[PDB]
């Protein structure tokens, strides 16, 4: 009956860069996620799957967590049914989505003074992703007819974008550590209780 | 930067007959990175040929580009009234590229 | 049919910056990309810089380095240029284009061009 | 290790006097990615350590004067001060940090006088 | 204000070895990569080695020049940096600085700058060698 470690989730002192999602199994241990919605830390505590604290009374065979930074304004991007460039080129939600999605402002935390460029986001890619895929690739992207020889310059473009996290920007701006909560029902005796 | 030359600066052609524009690179880069654009007075500079071969669209059958390495021609099988114009080849390579040519003209005579 | 619409003609003193603005229509703005070029009447075309409209990546010939700044507001469809400390030798014709766009994929050339912006300094 | 050359090993200037610092890396600091070339600038005069003006060679450091600029991209870079101040007297580096640390040799800037 | 102190400087004779330190300052330390550069009189500046954060491997690397005679360790209860250096040549003579330079860019250090600057050095000492 281990306490489950939330702390290397939501107190992790680095994050991936949303083109490359981290993604950890939460599993045999136990879970309270009351701890998290009444912390009153987050900006954003939603669920699409059951509600936040209703939630608190089930249990289930897994939970994941899906770490990554992302701009305030495209928090709202992170849900089910959801279009723009983070719903379709760095992560996605199925529209059976079940869980939760909690956003944290580390303005404080992963802005620099002559920006943070080290979180980086999926700019173009063949085509949208599929529900929690995870592409990684660097491969240059091409564009046209002519064949693309692997060099930037024209409709020959590195696929991936940095942020331009400062402390000054906007809170639109400002970088937001997002968790998105992901649980399921496997055909097995449930791990994660709570 | 890549320096582009071109050859003849002028021309003099009756119409009807075949006409051909040159022009060359300080350096080798790609056939894949060089366009020709015509231009006439009053007007902005239309995309002739790209990739150094393939017609832009709407162009006629007439206009051709040819050669290789430094060395890029551009070709009229038979000049209209319409192709006496001011020809210009351009460079995009790398990027910190995107040169233009002298540029050459075609005068009717 | 994409056009490209800019900013009509504007008159600058020395010493001044002027700014020019492309308006993007009829083709897919975001994975194209926009070049400026500029001709002083009876003169060679002379390249400026280009955007990359997508990453908002630019590059600039050495002779406007740190004189010319490139963007774009993909919410307004639009490029901008601006050139600074103006002399009279920068009397010219400024023009922008861009390859046309479909949704799967972008013309290997600058197809098309905008009318061209008038530009005296003096 | 990768290896930074600057030019001029030294300049005499003028007080007022604009002037510039040329370097070439051995390799590109380009990370495409980001699109940022890392590299960054530093200031020393004797009897002290280096200080740091320009981190990507195109912003400048709190405290650090306007006239302070950082030029270029790829391989190939120039600093230039807009007009030299005897405040401005010192030895400049530059630095990569493409792969671990590595300096330049440096430049000499001085006033000029007869 | 920032400041970072040195010791451990002075004579050494070739072939010996050498333990220098520097104490850290009001900064969280822990946090942020550090490194050590020296500079021989009349010559530029030369980096030496560097180690990573606690939350990185906190692994090291040297300049090949020095690489293998040179060894870089922290004591994070103390919070300050070593340096020991093996099998001394008189080529190594210089004045070694620690440094906080080149570290703000791959470290976890927020926007929040005590002196509104991420780039710190010691005065550095001297090591003699003959
Ligand atoms: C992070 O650590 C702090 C330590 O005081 C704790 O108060 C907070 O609840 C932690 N956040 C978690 C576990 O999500």
């Amino acid at each position: 009956t281990n306490l489950c470690p939330f702390g290397e989730v939501f107190n992790a002192t680095r994050f991936a860069s949303v083109y490359a999602w981290n993604r950890k199994r939460i599993s045999n241990c136990v879970a309270d996620y009351s701890v998290l919605y009444n912390s009153a830390s987050f900006s954003t505590f939603k669920c699409y799957g059951v509600s936040p604290t209703k939630l608190n009374d089930l249990c289930f065979t897994n939970v994941y967590a899906d770490s990554f930074v992302i701009r305030g304004d495209e928090v709202r991007q992170i849900a089910p049914g959801q279009t723009g460039k983070i719903a379709d080129y760095n992560y996605k939600l199925p529209d059976d989505f079940t869980g939760c999605v909690i956003a944290w402002n580390s303005n404080n935390l992963d802005s620099k003074v002559g920006g943070n460029y080290n979180y980086l986001y999926r700019l173009f890619r063949k085509s949208n992703l599929k529900p929690f895929e995870r592409d990684i690739s660097t491969e240059i992207y091409q564009a046209g007819s002519t064949p693309c020889n692997g060099v930037e310059g024209f409709n020959c473009y590195f696929p991936l974008q940095s942020y331009g996290f400062q402390p000054t920007n906007g809170v639109g701006y400002q970088p937001y550590r997002v968790v998105v909560l992901s649980f399921e029902l496997l055909h097995a005796p449930a791990t994660v209780c709570g | 930067e890549i320096v582009l030359t071109q050859s003849p600066g002028t021309l003099s052609l009756s119409p009807g007959e075949r006409a051909t524009l040159s022009c060359r690179a300080s350096q080798s880069v790609s056939s894949s990175y060089l366009a020709w654009y015509q231009q006439k007075p009053g007007q902005a500079p239309r995309l002739l040929i790209y990739g150094a071969s393939s017609r832009a669209t709407g162009i006629p059958d007439r206009f051709s580009g040819s050669g290789s390495g430094t060395d890029f021609t551009l070709t009229i099988s038979r000049l209209e009234p319409e192709d006496f114009a001011v020809y210009y080849c351009q460079h995009y390579g790398s990027s910190r590229g995107w040169t233009f040519g002298q540029g050459t003209k075609v005068e009717i005579k | 049919q994409m056009q490209l619409v800019q900013s009509g003609p504007e008159v600058k003193k020395p010493g001044t910056s002027v700014k020019v603005s492309c308006k993007a229509s009829g083709f897919t703005f975001m994975s194209s990309a926009v070049q400026w070029v500029r001709q002083a009447r009876g003169q060679r075309l002379e390249w400026i810089g280009w955007i990359v409209i997508g990453s908002g990546n630019t590059n600039y010939a050495q002779k406007f380095q740190e004189r010319v700044t490139i963007t774009r507001d993909m919410s307004t469809s639009t490029a901008y240029m601006e050139l600074s400390s103006l002399r009279s030798e920068d009397t010219a014709v400024y023009y922008c284009a861009a390859p046309y766009c479909s949704s799967i994929s972008c013309n290997d050339g600058f197809d098309i061009w905008g009318q061209g912006t008038m530009v005296t300094v003096s």
